[PDB]
């Protein structure tokens, strides 16, 4: 679901480092190297906010309390 | 079904055996003491007051024990109360040529409990008879094997 | 019994051979060279940095209402993972509750944080744009909303430095109109060996300083190839009026042990890569808690303390 | 005195057969009736071609001649002794894996036994 | 029970097995290193029965002159002095 705070191998915090990653591909025309501007030099903490499925935004559109 | 041994040490232990028995490995005091002790682990198994070691194979200008010396050290520190030392000559698995044309490892030969020449492999200790572990089972009895 | 007579302990000679230099120090990252220290002490410093020193983290979580999508145990876990900025020695340890379990909180032991957000519909949105930041108010349950609750004396204990979350922008959960989250997290002191969320420093590790020496000096275009193999800066092509081009190792500290050369067929004769056995290159990147200076200082402090402990408990016998 | 060899030697071949460390060297000398081939730590003690030897195999390494001489010292049992092809003894000394082979015409190589050795090589 | 002597200790207290609880290689290794700098010790190696239960089997064999307890005491003092030197140089480094 949500971004896995505190990436697995290392201990860096990457919670806040997705909503500012997504608006780099979105509007900067950059490639996957965009995340390098975020301060991720290793490649353990880099296979986290690169290849993570944010599978919540497809799941939050299921409220039973829709009132509609 | 047959006589050959069915137990034995396996994959990591056997190739690291080929890397420890090999003559290219030398240990200093610290690593030798530490390794011998990790191998024995006396207290939980018990039976012994104080561990006895061998002198260093090469001494000057730095004191460096060799690996086969450590396999011999183990064979010693499990010696029964009073049983004469082991002796054995038997062919190893890794043929000698891989080491060198006319290399001497070939066949494990250790008299009086000391690995004089010959690296340990599958055959020496594993699912193969007439090696180390089998002859130790014969001489020293199974509860030692 | 053979000692080699050069392994004698001597505090003066050791202290004299030892050398330390600090390459770079910031508010988060610190890179420095220790030297004249045997491997085991480096392993111990690394361990105490990662595992042994304490730091507050959210242990318990009391939910009063949680109808969010995120599983409740998942949400408690993920809240626990966030880091908190409080100097962990301002508190005491938590005496863990054996039977007789309830009355086990005090103002020095634990600190309480609380959050509550109910995502209500935002009606000002003109069309359909499921940001959802604009369609709904209080959509994303951030970390920064975990607003600390003072417990008595604490309001003046930490008045100079409020007990706050390290990063006010971490995401903790996500909501849509109708549901709510309301909980308070009890934070206690912890020792990283039990759980990872206690460990202050994220990444603390060392490298043995690589050593590159050229046996036979290479020439010409091979100088370009050799500069090209290692990353920039560590290999200069010497301006020598004799001949045309050579290469020498400027500063290896930047280099990685990558061992690219030894694969080449022609270079393998000319260069070895070895390792200075008593030069240790630490890097320590904190997470959110403390200046890494205090991290390393308190780490050797903790080794000193554990040695004092075994020393006394021995003195008893 | 229990010194069993004091012959001088010279090196003829060195390898270096898939070992970065210890390398066997051959050092026939005397009136060429001394076929000496041994192993040495080629990491902490270098030995090259025609590098002269001073080889001494004692029994008990307790003398100031230890410190004065013996710029390199080993230790190990001698497992096999044979009389082959002649009144000619070939001796094989082990050194904890490191092997040896020394041939004499039963002379100058007399007292070699089946015990521990303490070889001393002083360059 | 932080440090308890296991029941194999020779009466002379020349070959004792310390058993430090709630500890792993972190102190075992460095303490072994500092002890091996001590000449009068013959054997000092550390182990762990099972990493799940945090018990570190130590072991020291000593020379007949000094018993092993005094050896461990001096070794621990020496390790403390080592940390003292490290913190001295370190805190000298930055302002
Ligand atoms: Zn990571």
């Amino acid at each position: 679901m949500i971004i896995p705070i505190r990436c697995f191998s290392c201990g860096k915090v990457i919670g806040d480092k997705w909503d500012t990653y997504l608006t780099l591909l979105q509007e900067d025309n950059t490639e996957g190297e965009a995340l390098d501007k975020l301060g991720l030099q290793r490649y353990c903490c880099r296979r986290m906010i690169l290849t993570h499925v944010d599978l919540i935004e497809k799941l939050l559109c299921y409220n039973p309390l829709s009132k509609q | 079904t047959s006589g050959d041994p069915l137990r034995g040490l396996i994959q990591d232990h056997v190739v690291m055996g080929v890397w420890l028995t090999c003559k290219d490995t030398f240990y200093t005091r610290d690593e030798y003491q530490q390794l011998l002790f990790q191998a024995l682990k006396p207290d939980e198994t018990g039976m012994y007051g104080r561990i006895k070691t061998l002198p260093p194979a090469i001494q000057r200008p730095g004191i460096y024990w060799t690996g086969k010396q450590i396999i011999s050290s183990v064979l010693l520190n499990l010696k029964p109360s009073d049983r004469p030392g082991l002796n054995l000559k038997s062919k190893a698995k890794v043929p000698g040529k891989y080491w060198s044309p006319d290399s001497e490892e070939g066949s494990v030969l250790f008299d009086d409990g000391e690995l004089l020449c010959g690296i340990l492999d599958k055959s020496s200790f594993g699912a193969s008879a007439f090696g180390l572990v089998h002859s130790v089972h014969e001489l020293y009895g199974p509860d030692i094997a | 019994y053979y000692f080699d007579e050069d392994n004698i302990w001597d505090l003066d000679k050791f202290k004299k051979n030892l050398k330390v230099s600090i390459t770079s120090l910031d508010q988060e990252t610190m890179v420095f060279e220790i030297s004249g220290i045997d491997a085991s002490i480096a392993n111990a410093f690394r361990r105490i940095l990662i595992a042994e020193i304490p730091t507050l983290a959210f242990e318990f979580v009391y939910i009063i209402n949680n109808t969010s999508i995120i599983q409740d145990e998942v949400l408690s876990h993920r809240i626990g993972l966030v880091p908190i900025s409080a100097d962990p020695d301002m508190f005491k340890w938590f005496q863990h509750p054996l039977p007789g379990q309830e009355a086990t909180h005090t103002d020095y032991d634990t600190v309480v944080f609380s959050l509550n957000k109910k995502c209500e519909f935002n009606k000002n949105a003109a069309t359909d744009e499921k940001d959802p930041k604009r369609l709904y108010v209080n959509s994303e349950v951030y970390s920064g909303d975990l607003i600390w609750k003072p417990q008595g004396r604490q309001e003046e204990r930490f008045a100079d430095n409020p007990i706050r979350v390290v990063n006010p922008d971490i995401v903790v959960a996500k909501l849509r109109p109708g549901q709510e989250i309301d909980l308070e997290a009890h934070a206690i002191l912890g020792i990283g060996q039990d759980h990872a969320k206690f460990s202050p420093v994220a990444t603390a590790s060392y490298r043995l300083l690589p050593t590159i020496h050229i046996l036979s000096p290479i020439e010409g275009e091979d100088a370009v190839k050799f500069q090209k193999c290692f990353p920039k800066g560590v290999i200069e092509l010497e301006e020598g009026p004799d001949g045309k081009k050579q290469a020498r190792v400027a500063d290896v500290r930047k280099d990685t042990v990558s061992r690219e050369c030894l694969r080449h067929p022609e270079f393998a004769d000319k260069v070895q890569l070895g390792r200075v056995r008593d030069h240790y290159l630490f890097s320590v990147e904190s997470t959110g808690i403390m200046k890494p200076d205090v991290l390393f200082i308190k780490s050797i402090a903790v080794l000193k303390s554990k040695c004092l402990a075994v020393k006394s408990s021995l003195q008893n016998i | 005195e229990s010194v069993l060899l004091d012959e001088i030697f010279t090196v003829t071949s060195v390898d270096k057969q898939k070992y970065q460390r210890v390398s066997r060297i051959t050092a026939v000398s005397g009136q060429n009736d001394m076929n000496l081939t041994l192993d040495i730590n080629s990491q902490i003690y270098p030995l090259e071609k025609d590098a002269t030897f001073s080889l001494q195999i004692t029994s008990n390494l307790n003398s100031p001649d230890l410190k004065e001489a013996a710029d390199y010292i080993m230790y190990g049992k001698v497992y096999r002794v044979e009389e082959a092809k002649d009144e000619k003894v070939s001796v094989y000394v082990s050194f904890g894996g490191l092997l040896m082979a020394i041939e004499g015409s039963h002379r100058k190589l007399y007292r070699l036994s089946l015990d521990h050795v303490y070889l001393l090589l002083r360059r | 029970e932080k440090i308890i002597i296991l029941p194999g200790h020779s009466a002379d207290l020349t070959s004792v097995t310390f058993q430090i609880q709630k500890e792993d290689h972190t102190l075992g290794n460095s303490l072994r290193y500092v002890i091996m700098k001590n000449p009068e010790v013959e054997f000092c190696g550390y182990s762990i029965p099972h990493p799940s239960e945090a018990k570190m089997n130590f072991r020291i064999q000593t020379a007949p002159s000094t018993t092993a307890v005094d050896v461990l005491r001096k070794g621990l003092d020496d390790l403390i002095d080592l940390c003292d030197a490290v913190t001295e140089k370190f805190t000298e480094q930055l302002p």
